[PDB]
DNA sequence: ATCGATGTATATATCTGACACGTGCCTGGAGACTAGGGAGTAATCCCCTTGGCGGTTAAAACGCGGGGGACAGCGCGTACGTGCGTTTAAGCGGTGCTAGAGCTG
DNA sequence: AGCTCTAGCACCGCTTAAACGCACGTACGCGCTGTCCCCCGCGTTTTAACCGCCAAGGGGATTACTCCCTAGTCTCCAGGCACGTGTCAGATATATACATCGAT
C-alpha cells in the first residue's frame, strides 16, 4: 500500500508549477493548500475515471476513460482522443 | 561575489517557465499520489502510461489555470505575494468551493 | 378545437409529496418548477447513460448505465443513497415479474 | 388475460416506469433500453425528488408555512452543500439567495 | 439607446442588497449595466436564434429557457 | 429628536429584507422595453412572450445577484468595504466571463 | 477494432492546401483529431437538440447552419455559415 | 465512373463519413442530404483557420512543423478561438507569456 | 554615466529518430432503386401579444449634509528570495514477467 | 469462454540534475495614521411604472393533403489505412554580435 507521497511534489516542483503561473513571491504556507487543491482535483477526476473504469468491465485505467471523466467535469482534454 | 538583487531571478525563471512547455512536476511523484488516490476507490488498480500523462497534463492546466487566477486576486489587494487566502477566493470565484 | 396534451410528471411528485408529507401542499409554480427539475434530471441521466453505452462499444443501455450515471453525475452521499434505493427497486422488479 | 397492473406496482415506485420507457424511446438517446433501466430511472427520481421534498418540509418546519413555496426549495438546495453540488450552475424561478454575511463586513467593537 | 439607463440607480441598489453589498461606488452602476447588456445580448442572441429556427416572429419562453440551458445557466419554472 | 439612523444599519435591514424576499427588484416595464431594445439588433420587428420576458429578468436578476456575491467577496479580500469598479472586474475575470 | 477512425491524413490533406511546405507533428495531428472530434460532437449534438426541439426527426441544412451560428461567435459563425452555404449550393448544382 | 462526395462538395473532409458517423452516432433517426456537406464543409473551414494560425505561429517562431506549443499559442492569441476553446486545455501545449503590469519591475 | 557578466539573436557543421513518402489491400463509400412517411403547403382560427387609455401612488430623482471609509503615507521586521554545499532520488536503460486488455467465437 | 500477447508492473544499477538544508539580507506585508471625499441617509420633488380594461389581429397552432426525399437493400471498388522505407527537421556542437542587470 502506497503511502504519504503528496511530499512528492517537493517545494521547487510548486514553485515552477506557480512561476508558469506568473508570480513573483510564494508564501511559505501556500505549498500545504495547493497541495490540498490538487488532492481534492485528482479526487474527483478519478473517482469519475474509476467509475467509468469499473462499468467497462477493466480493471486498468484508461487515457480514454480519463479523458471523458475530465470533459464530464466541464474541462475538456485534447491529446489523447475524443 | 556576486548575488543579484532578489526579484530578478524570479522573472527570469518565469519567462523560462512559460517560454517553455515541458512536464513540470516529476513523473514519479505523480505516480505514487495517483496510486495512493486511486487505491481508496477500487484497490490493486493498473495505469496506463498515457492515462497518468493525461492525468498529469490536467493537473498542470488546473494549477496553472489557479495560478493566473491567484496571481490577479493577490494584485487586486496591492500584493506581489500570493497569499493562500488568495486561493480561497479564487476557487470561491469560480464556483468549485 | 383539438389541443397539444402537455406531458408533465405533476400528479407524481404530489403523490410522493402525500406520500411524504400528507398535511402539506404545493403551489403551482412550485410544481412547475419539481417538474422541470426531475425533467432536467431525467435528460441529464439519460444522456449519460447513452454516453456509457457509447464508451464501452454497446448498443444497449442495462440497469447498469443507470446506476454508472448516477454514480457519475450524483455527487457521493445521495449517490450511494440512489444506487441502494434503484438496486433494491430493480430486485423487485426481477423478484415480480 | 390478467389484471392489468402497472409496471410501477412492480417496481414498488410512485414515477410511472412506462412513461420514463415511452419518454426513453420518444427521446431517441439509443434504440434500445434494457427492461431494468426504466425501473432503476423511475426508483432515481423518485428518490431525488422524496430528498429534496424532505429539506423542503424542514424549510417549511423552520418558516412555518404549510405549503412549500419555491423559495423553500432554494434554500433546500442551498442549505445541503450537497444537493447545492448537484444544483450548481441551476437558477430557481423566484427562489432569492440564502441569507449571509461576512465576518469583517459585520460591525467590530 | 438611453433605455439601458431604464435599470435605475435603485434597481442596481437593491439587486446589492439581496447580494449583501454594503457600500456601492457611484461607478459601479454604468459597469452594471455594461455587464447586464453583455448578458441580455448573448442569451437574446442565442433566444431569437432558436426563434429564427422555427419561422416564428415572436420569441417563447422555452426559446429563452434552452437559451440560458447553453451557456450553463439552467433556469427552473417555465417547462423543461 | 427624531431618530435618525446610523449609516450601515438601514443597509443591514435593508440587506435582510431582500434577502428574505424573493420579488423581482428590477421594474417589469423598463426590462421589458430594454429586452425589445437589445432583440432589434439581432431581428427587427420582433414580437415577444411575456413569460420570456419574466424567464429573461429571472435570469438577470439572478447572474447580476451572484455577480454581487463574488464582487463582494472580492471586495472583502482587499480588506475594503465598498465595491470598486475592478473588483467587479476581478470576478468576471476569475470566473472566465472576460 | 484494429481500424481506427481519423481525420489525420484528411488535415494533413488541408495543411498542404493551405501551407504546402509545412510540416505537422504527431502529437499536433492527434490534438487536431480531438478537436475536429469536439466539434463533430458539439455541433451534432446542439443539432440534434434542435432538431427535437420543434418536434423535427430528420437533420437539414437549416438544423447545422442554426448550430453553427449558436455554438460559434461572430465572425467565425457568419463565415462558416457563408462556407457552408457555398458547398451547399456547389452540392445542389453537381446533383 | 465513382466519384466521391469530397469533390461534389469541393472539400477536403468527407461526406461520407461524416454521414456515417451522425448516422452511427443516433444524433436523429433521418438525416438530410445536405446536412454531412454542411458539416464537412464547417469542419473544413475551422480547420482552414486553426491551421493558418498554426502555421503563422510557426513562422513566428521560425519552425516550419507545427508543435503543440505552436497550436496553443494559435489558440490563445486569437480571442476569437478563445471563447471557443476556452472549455478545452492543450496537451503539452504550455501557456502564453502574459506578465501583469504589476509584477514587472519599476 | 559605466563596465562586466549574462541571456539573446544570428551563422555553419553533424547526427537521429520522428515524420514524409511509398506500397498494398480491404472495407466502407458510391451507385442504383424503391417505398412511404416526414416534411412541406394551404386553410382556418382563436388566442396571445401589441397597443392605448386613465390614474395614481409607489418609486425614482434630486439635493445635501456629513462621516466614515478609501487611500496615501510612513515605519517596521520578519518572511522569503537567493546562493552555496550537500544529499536525495528522479530519470534512465535494461531485464524480467505475467496479468489482462484485446480479440474471436 | 478461450486464446493471444502486450504492456504494465517490478526490480536493478547507474548518473546527476534536482532537492535539500542552510545562512543571510531586504523587500514587501502590515499595522498605524491623516485626510477627505463621496457615498450614505432622508425629506422633497415628480414621473412613470403599474394596474385595469378594451380592440385588434395575426400568428402560432391545427388540420388535411401530398410528395419527395431519405432509409433500406444490393453490388462494386477504390479509397483509406498497418507496414515498410528513408531521410531529413530538430537537436547540439561551435563562433559571433547585442541587450539587460548589478555593483561601481
Amino acid at each position: 500500500v502506497l503511502r504519504d507521497n503528496i511530499q512528492g511534489i517537493t517545494k521547487p516542483a510548486i514553485r515552477r508549477l506557480a512561476r508558469r503561473g506568473g508570480v513573483k513571491r510564494i508564501s511559505g504556507l501556500i505549498y500545504e493548500e495547493t497541495r490540498g487543491v490538487l488532492k481534492v482535483f485528482l479526487e474527483n477526476v478519478i473517482r469519475d475515471a474509476v467509475t467509468y473504469t469499473e462499468h467497462a468491465k477493466r480493471k486498468t485505467v484508461t487515457a480514454m476513460d480519463v479523458v471523458y471523466a475530465l470533459k464530464r467535469q466541464g474541462r475538456t482534454l485534447y491529446g489523447f482522443g475524443g | 561575489p556576486h548575488r543579484y538583487r532578489p526579484g530578478t531571478v524570479a522573472l527570469r525563471e518565469i519567462r523560462r517557465y512559460q517560454k517553455s512547455t515541458e512536464l513540470l512536476i516529476r513523473k514519479l511523484p505523480f505516480q505514487r499520489l495517483v496510486r495512493e488516490i486511486a487505491q481508496d476507490f477500487k484497490t490493486d488498480l493498473r495505469f496506463q502510461s498515457s492515462a497518468v500523462m493525461a492525468l498529469q497534463e490536467a493537473s498542470e492546466a488546473y494549477l496553472v489555470a489557479l495560478f493566473e487566477d491567484t496571481n490577479l486576486a493577490a494584485i487586486h489587494a496591492k500584493r506581489v505575494t500570493i497569499m493562500p487566502k488568495d486561493i480561497q477566493l479564487a476557487r470561491r470565484i469560480r464556483g468549485e468551493r | 378545437r383539438r389541443k397539444t396534451r402537455k406531458e408533465s410528471y405533476a400528479i407524481y411528485v404530489y403523490k410522493v409529496l402525500k406520500q411524504v408529507h400528507p398535511d402539506t401542499g404545493i403551489s403551482s409554480k412550485a410544481m412547475s418548477i419539481m417538474n422541470s427539475f426531475v425533467n432536467d434530471v431525467f435528460e441529464r441521466i439519460a444522456g449519460e447513460a447513452s454516453r456509457l453505452a457509447h464508451y464501452n462499444k454497446r448498443s444497449t443501455i442495462t440497469s447498469r448505465e443507470i446506476q454508472t450515471a448516477v454514480r457519475l453525475l450524483l455527487p457521493g452521499e445521495l449517490a450511494k443513497h440512489a444506487v441502494s434505493e434503484g438496486t433494491k427497486a430493480v430486485t423487485k422488479y426481477t423478484s415480480a415479474k | 388475460r390478467a389484471k392489468a397492473k402497472t409496471r410501477s406496482s412492480r417496481a414498488g415506485l410512485q414515477f410511472p416506469v412506462g412513461r420514463v420507457h415511452r419518454l426513453l424511446r420518444k427521446g431517441n438517446y439509443a434504440e434500445r433500453v434494457g427492461a431494468g433501466a426504466p425501473v432503476y430511472l423511475a426508483a432515481v427520481l423518485e428518490y431525488l425528488t422524496a430528498e429534496i421534498l424532505e429539506l423542503a418540509g424542514n424549510a417549511a418546519r423552520d418558516n412555518k408555512k404549510t405549503r412549500i413555496i419555491p423559495r423553500h426549495l432554494q434554500l433546500a438546495v442551498r442549505n445541503d452543500e450537497e444537493l447545492n453540488k448537484l444544483l450548481g450552475r441551476v437558477t430557481i424561478a423566484q427562489g432569492g439567495v440564502l441569507p449571509n454575511i461576512q465576518s469583517v463586513l459585520l460591525p467590530k467593537k
